[PDB]
């Protein structure tokens, strides 16, 4: 599933913005 | 009545836009406590008011980190709009001040911790819990945007949640006055607008992007692009295709292929109804704009409160201490703020 893929990203905790 | 309350808050920002407080407090009366939160330049410390024994939220920002990466601009930009704007869900600035080595900004403290935390302690939130914050973002952008402020940031990260379960937005540091257009890709991967990827020249329809973005991730769990690598999200977000989960209302859906729009002629919050489009919706019948503008609404999240000073809602950070060169830097750069 979507979720499942989701928690197994690098992307799950705090987010950097970008410059 | 929404265009004389426009009117007054304008005049009110204009005469602080063009005259900043400057110089407000110094550091020696400040207690710092604990990281609240960090970013390239410095940190955000719970800190206590010695004299009034209050608690406060106080930005440290290193000034030769942010002339080392050339964003002396966004950080002018941060405290000029923070200091002048004055709306009941943005985060008040209390005081702020600069020594040799420093940028300081002293915020409300907001106890209730990040939205981000609970979300993803949580997983997601009920449609009617997430039109209650999207409400706010509504009428938040609303008065950016009539300032001719772009936000430019809005995530989960950015919006705190205080102790009757509001939201206070924060981060101010992409946030620009600006009639007309601007070209600077900046922001978080997964939020940004096509246009911004694609370096069109953009306005103030991001932020109603960005606002999609937002509903979709408050109520899936999970933002509706994403990939393990920023290169990959821009290209799902310039494909636009967006997936919904099943659960998601017709309401919500249509609500959100209106702001997660390619098209600048059809997305919400741009058009010649403007807002309107958007408080119109049917996913918004049950909101009461006015009630929600009064914090008469009743939350549907109380963050635990364990007294002042206590910060069991935000994540712990390594520590450490500030240190005030007895040299000034970089005097003639920041001399404004
Ligand atoms: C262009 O890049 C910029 C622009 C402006 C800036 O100020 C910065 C920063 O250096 C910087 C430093 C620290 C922070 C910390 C922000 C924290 C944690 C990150 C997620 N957002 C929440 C924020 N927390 C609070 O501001 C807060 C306020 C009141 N009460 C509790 C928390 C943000 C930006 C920056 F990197």
């Amino acid at each position: 599933t979507t979720y499942a893929d989701f928690i197994a990203s690098g992307r799950t905790g705090r987010r950097n913005a970008i410059h | 009545s929404v265009k004389e309350f426009l009117a007054k808050a304008k005049e009110d920002f204009l005469k602080k836009w063009e005259n900043p407080a400057q110089n407000t407090a110094h550091l020696d009366q400040f207690e710092r406590i604990k990281t609240l939160g960090t970013g390239s330049f410095g940190r955000v410390m719970l800190v206590k008011h010695m004299e009034t024994g209050n608690h406060y939220a106080m930005k440290i920002l290193d000034k030769q980190k942010v002339v080392k990466l050339k964003q002396i601009e966004h950080t002018l930009n941060e405290k000029r709009i923070l200091q002048a704007v004055n709306f009941p869900f943005l985060v008040k600035l209390e005081f702020s001040f600069k020594d040799n080595s420093n940028l300081y900004m002293v915020m409300e403290y907001v106890p209730g911790g990040e939205m981000f935390s609970h979300l993803r302690r949580i997983g997601r939130f009920s449609e009617p819990h997430a039109r209650f914050y999207a409400a706010q973002i509504v009428l938040t952008f609303e008065y950016l945007h009539s300032l001719d402020l772009i936000y430019r940031d809005l995530k989960p990260e950015n919006l705190l949640i205080d102790q009757q379960g509001y939201i206070q937005v924060t981060d101010f540091g992409f946030a620009k006055r600006v009639k007309g257009r601007t070209w600077t890709l900046c922001g978080t991967p997964e939020y940004l607008a096509p246009e911004i990827i694609l370096s069109k020249g953009y306005n103030k329809a991001v932020d109603w992007w960005a606002l999609g973005v937002l509903i979709y991730e408050m109520a899936a769990g999970y933002p509706p692009f994403f990939a393990d690598q920023p290169i990959q999200i821009y290209e799902k977000i310039v494909s636009g295709k967006v997936r919904f989960p099943s659960h998601f209302s017709s309401d919500l859906k249509d609500l959100l292929r209106n702001l997660l729009q390619v098209d600048l002629t059809k997305r919400f919050g741009n058009l010649k109804n403007g807002v309107n489009d958007i408080k119109n919706h049917k996913w918004f019948a049950t909101t009461d704009w006015i009630a929600i503008y009064q914090r008469k609404v009743e939350a549907p999240f109380i963050p635990k409160f364990k007294g002042p000073g206590d910060t069991s809602n935000f994540d712990d950070y390594e520590e450490e201490e500030i240190r005030v060169s007895i040299n000034e830097k970089c005097g003639k750069e920041f001399s404004e703020f």
